[PDB]
């Protein structure tokens, strides 16, 4: 069986900008189950039904699990811009794969406020789909330089969100797990 | 390279950082106001601080980013008002000066005290003196409060009032205002908006103008009120003076409100307290707020969140703490919206309710802008938006339709008139009264009034504008301007005179686009879809546009009109145009209750 229980059901998630990926191989996976939980606010396929892809084969599989505020969750999907799509988690044009999310505010919100999430506020250029940047360089917006300290035009690449049990709905924290279905010329190990 | 670019990068941050730190300050100001411990003062205050600390941060960095070069406008209205740097620009001395100062006159007012010759007990403002002034028909107690308020708290002030005109004098030629009253109207300043601009000194002209076509109606309800006062204190009253100072419902003359009960046109005529009926139909706090919230969704305007719901405090808590009942809507960000209020099953809590969710509306329509625009177009806006709901739903069109009322329930003219009198004595009876002390602290700043002339202008203009005179002589000992916990405190005042003109453009537009018949006063707007539609698209503005473009979204007038407040009240004004058939309108200056 296919290890989905600890990627959906991890006890903490990843913060978006390090956003953790899983490789998933050699296994057998029933994804009806995931879909008929339906404990999932958000569960799109750009790919195929989750119909077919219980009945098919990929080489590989990538659940790549983060947490990112409600009104941020329209971010994860090929074509869109802001904060979240360019600075952080990037979905390729062609994105064959799932995204799936849902509302962790009884998980991820304590009074108070919880700071352990983070998310990337600036950056030089936009990413490319799949990467990863965890870079603690303070972002130089001017023309002085920063010599590593926020200042003047020098402000920290990272900012935290504040996630509160009475934040409303769209500030509120959601766990998003992005499953990406991959094929090779080597032989497929996850099926259904 | 235009560094707009930078300052977009730095008003990203700032948004972000600002979201957070001011989050917590308004939850920890909130648990003080929930909770009222000395652990939550300190908590307050500690969050409070981080929070200023990062202003005096933030300002300053926002200093170094020249406005000149942010052609995308938001961005220079940003770092505009993150701009506004105030005491700041004093020397550290001085601005420790004008705090001492301020902190003085607060706590003189907050905290002074006058002896009865009566009982030698030693009464204050919020308790024993204005009882005094609201509820009292003796003319001697009420001189005497008055007085001796003006003078054991007046006096005191005196020179802390003249340092403090030197000082934020000082404060407001260091940011390129004329005088502090120019630093106060620039809060009206609009810049590079072709046929939108508007001048710090056109406030002075409209407000001017506006108040020269509400004199009639102001002299009217004057000539009045004198008539009904001087039969309720005939040896003390002329028929064609101005009216004793100390004998206006309050310590100041400011609201008329409580001369009601001897102005009252027709004293016998029922008046509308639904009060006896939701008691009678076991209505409770969280009724009265879902029948608010059912008002505004009649209006196509959004639901509470459920957020709100879980977080507001609309009962006396009553169960481990206490709480400072003064009913206030916060907007603490990120989505969080609350409303605290000691809620009674009362027709005047009811309206409150009303009143504090249409702030809530206010709040919840911009809460898309950035922050620094998350507020209400001007200084007035905010509350006018409150009073068109309470205005809505004190009508018996509102009261009948959520069957407060009986549906048979009509009301009489008489009943009509004696509504409009009552609103006319809190609404029209603070107009001449707050012109005229802003026009004094405009004119005292300016230098246009010489410190040995400050109260003989005063009561000059006291006598003049407002038709009022002192029943006791002042000299420069005296300040009572600063008698008023608004001059005392540093606040600007013609807020309130705008927010007045604002409600009632506002509430004939919402009831034309309603396609409300008949007099405008009684005008629901409930199910009326269209008006809450040309009201949200001035409130979601929030100050993102000028507050000339935001009036015009729903007025189709780009400046300020008092037709809507002299078509609000033109039954009443026909009322006193008949009633005084027979009486002086207006007031000779020179009549004094002590020139005996
Ligand atoms: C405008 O909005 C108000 C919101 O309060 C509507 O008030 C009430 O609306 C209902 C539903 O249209 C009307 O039907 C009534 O329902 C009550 C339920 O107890 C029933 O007892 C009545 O016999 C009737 O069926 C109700 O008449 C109305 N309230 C009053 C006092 O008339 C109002 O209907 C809306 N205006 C419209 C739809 O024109
Ligand atoms: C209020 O403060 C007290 C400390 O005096 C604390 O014990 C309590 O939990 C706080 N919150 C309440 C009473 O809701």
């Amino acid at each position: 069986l296919c290890p989905f229980g600890e990627v959906f059901n991890a006890t903490t998630f990843a913060s978006v900008y390090a956003w953790n990926r899983k490789r998933i191989s050699n296994c057998v996976a029933d994804y009806s189950v995931l879909y008929n939980s339906t404990s999932f606010s958000t569960f799109k396929c750009y790919g195929v039904s989750p119909t077919k892809l219980n009945d098919l084969c990929f080489t590989n599989v990538y659940a790549d699990s983060f947490v990112i505020t409600g009104d941020e969750v329209r971010q994860i999907a090929p074509g869109q811009t802001g904060k979240i799509a360019d600075y952080n988690y990037k979905l390729p044009d062609d994105f064959t794969g799932c995204v799936i999310a849902w509302n962790s505010k009884h998980i991820d919100a304590k009074e108070g406020g919880n700071f352990n999430y983070l998310y990337r506020l600036f950056r030089k250029a936009n990413l490319k789909p799949f990467e990863r940047d965890i870079s603690t360089e303070i972002y130089q917006a001017g023309s002085k330089p920063c010599n590593g300290q926020t200042g003047l035009n020098c402000y920290y690449p990272l900012y935290r969100y504040g996630f509160y049990p009475t934040d409303g709905v769209g500030h509120q924290p959601y766990r998003v797990v992005v499953l990406s279905f991959e094929l090779l010329n080597a032989p497929a190990t996850v099926c259904g | 390279s235009t560094t707009e670019e930078q300052a977009k990068t730095f008003l990203e941050k700032f948004n972000h950082e600002a979201e957070d730190l001011s989050y917590q300050s308004s939850l920890a100001s909130w648990n003080y106001n929930t909770n009222i411990t000395d652990e939550n003062v300190q908590k307050m205050n500690e969050a409070r601080a981080k929070w200023s600390a990062f202003y005096e941060e933030q300002s300053r960095m926002a200093k170094t980013y020249s406005l000149e070069e942010i052609q995308n406008l938001t961005l220079k209205r940003q770092l505009k008002a993150l701009q506004h740097s105030g005491t700041s620009a004093l020397s550290a001395e001085k601005s420790k000066r004008l705090n001492t100062i301020l902190n003085k006159m607060s706590t003189i007012y907050s905290t002074g005290k006058v002896l009865d010759p009566n009982t030698q007990e030693c009464l204050a403002l919020e308790p024993g003196l204005d009882d005094i002034m609201e509820n009292s028909r003796d003319y001697n107690r009420r001189l005497w409060a008055w007085e001796g308020w003006r003078a054991e708290v007046g006096k005191q002030l005196r020179p802390l009032y003249e340092e403090y005109v030197v000082l934020e004098n000082e404060m407001a030629r260091a940011n390129n205002y004329e005088d502090y009253g120019d630093y106060w109207r620039g809060d009206y300043e609009v810049t590079g908006a072709g046929d939108y601009d508007y001048s710090r000194d056109q406030l002075m002209k409209d407000v001017e103008r506006t108040f020269a076509e509400i004199k009639p109606l102001y002299e009217q309800l004057h000539a009045y009120v004198r008539a009904k006062l001087m039969h309720t204190y005939p040896s003390y009253i002329s028929p064609t003076g101005c009216l004793p100072a100390h004998l206006l419902g309050d310590m100041w003359g400011r609201f008329w409100t409580n001369l009601y009960s001897l102005t009252v046109p027709f004293e016998h005529k029922p008046s509308i307290d639904v009060t006896e009926k939701m008691e009678n139909q076991s209505w409770d706090a969280e009724r009265i707020f879902k029948e608010a919230e059912k008002f505004f969704v009649s209006i196509s305007l959004p639901y509470m969140t459920q957020g709100f719901w879980d977080n507001s405090m609309l009962t006396e808590p009553g169960d481990g703490r206490k709480v400072v009942c003064h009913p206030t809507a916060w907007d603490l960000g990120k989505g969080d919206f609350r409303i605290k209020m000691c809620t009674k099953v009362t027709m005047d809590d009811f309206l409150t309710a009303h009143h504090e969710m249409g702030h809530i509306q206010y709040d919840m329509a911009y809460a898309a802008q950035p922050y620094l625009l998350r507020n209400g177009a001007n200084e007035g806006f905010h509350e006018a938006v409150g009073e068109i709901m309470s205005l809505s739903a004190a009508t018996p069109h509102y009261l009948k339709a959520l069957g407060l009322l009986a549906p048979d329930f009509h009301e009489d003219n008489e009943t009509e008139i004696n509504f409009l009198l009552k609103q006319a004595l809190t609404i029209v009876g603070t107009l001449p009264f707050t012109y005229m002390l802003e026009k004094w602290r405009w004119m005292v700043f300016k230098g246009e009034i010489p410190k040995q002339q400050w109260m003989e202008k005063w009561w000059e203009m006291k006598r003049e504008i407002v038709g009022v005179v002192e029943p006791l002589p002042h000299d420069e000992t005296y300040c009572d301007p600063a008698c008023l916990f608004h001059v005392a405190e540093d606040y600007s005042f013609i807020r309130y005179y705008t927010r007045t003109i604002y409600q009632f453009q506002f509430h004939e537009a919402l009831c034309k686009t309603a396609k409300h018949e008949g007099a405008l006063f009684k005008c629901d707007i409930s199910n009326s879809t269209e008006a809450g539609q040309r009201l949200l698209q001035m409130l979601r503005l929030g100050k993102s546009e000028p507050w000339t473009l935001a009036l015009e979204n729903i007025v189709g007038i780009k400046t300020m009109d008092v037709k809507p407040l002299l078509n609000y009240f033109e039954p009443l004004f026909t009322w006193l145009k008949e009633q005084n058939r027979n009486s002086f309108v207006g007031w000779s200056t020179e009549w004094t209750p002590y020139s005996d």
